[PDB]
């Protein structure tokens, strides 16, 4: 999965 | 590479999302919208779902999932991520697994089928493929448009971010 | 009616994408990938149909193909509007099937119609298709292309940009 | 058909 986390 | 593999998946499921066209008389089916589930719904293989998994190091996350299968002998899912670099077929009691909409809803014909202005959903957020907390700001007023939502965020003095597009098939209740 | 429209709308949007695989190139009918040259359309597919009134003008018109013959090498389509006598018998010159796939333009550009390249675009809101220059292809996999469609209301001959989806811009088989 |  792609997170919010990583994508900010 | 992978990030447009999987903004591209994420479009292709948006825009490939049924139209409900119902007749005089007919109201919107579950999985229409914002309709909930049938009680004791089970979902099928291929079906897309907002899926709560832990990850190895405790960290939850609604993310993009798709069924593999149901088990009626332990009332599990297995499901998998969309993501390729998801490599855990996950296996999840069914209060983990919420069916996304199967139908769009048409604001010009079924609005009671869509979630109201300041309604509590879970929403996939922009350039992830994961759910979280967000109100509506406002709902799409035409069969092409997304859902606008504010989604809570502490980064936000008021808690909220600025409106932030979702599509009807990445809306789910909370 | 505005149903009509709902539907057409839905129909551009529900065109999928075509997802190859890296290293693949685009098959007929990807966005503005020509058919195969001696292709023949299915029964249920859409076409853009070149209508010749009874006056003798002729008209490219949104249409679903009933059937073909290889008896006279005619298909049968109808009109989408499916209003009145939709039904109209047409050579094969006088069809061009509509693709049955987005270009999406990250791993396929090569698939998209470019600047300045003639084409029939379907007029929005309407159910006819028009001879237009391409103004912008889209950058996202959901956007329509821009287009300046030729119209003699204005002195420099074109109107403004105006959006048409993928399934609604094929090749230019119409004269001026 | 609906013309322009």
């Amino acid at each position: 999965a792609r997170t919010k986390q990583t994508a900010r | 590479g992978r990030r447009g593999v999987l903004m591209t998946l994420l479009q292709q499921s948006a825009m490939t999302l049924p139209l409900w066209i119902g007749k005089p008389g007919d109201k919107p089916p579950p999985l229409c919208g914002a309709i909930p589930a049938s009680g004791d719904y089970v979902a099928r293989p291929g079906d897309k779902v907002a899926a709560r998994v832990k990850a190895v190091d405790g960290d939850e996350q609604w993310i993009l999932a798709e069924v593999v299968s149901y088990s009626h002998a332990t009332n599990k899912y297995e499901v998998d991520d969309i993501d390729e670099e998801g490599k855990e077929r996950h296996t999840l009691s069914r209060r983990r697994v919420i069916p996304l909409p199967q139908w769009k809803a048409n604001p010009e014909t079924d609005p009671e089928a869509l979630f109201q202005k300041e309604q509590l959903v879970l929403a996939l957020y922009p350039q992830t493929t994961c759910f979280y907390r967000a109100l509506i700001h406002a709902p799409p007023q035409r069969p092409q448009d997304d859902y606008s939502v504010l989604f809570e965020d502490t980064s936000y003095a008021d808690g909220y971010s600025p409106p932030l597009n979702v599509a009807q098939r990445y809306v789910v209740a909370c």
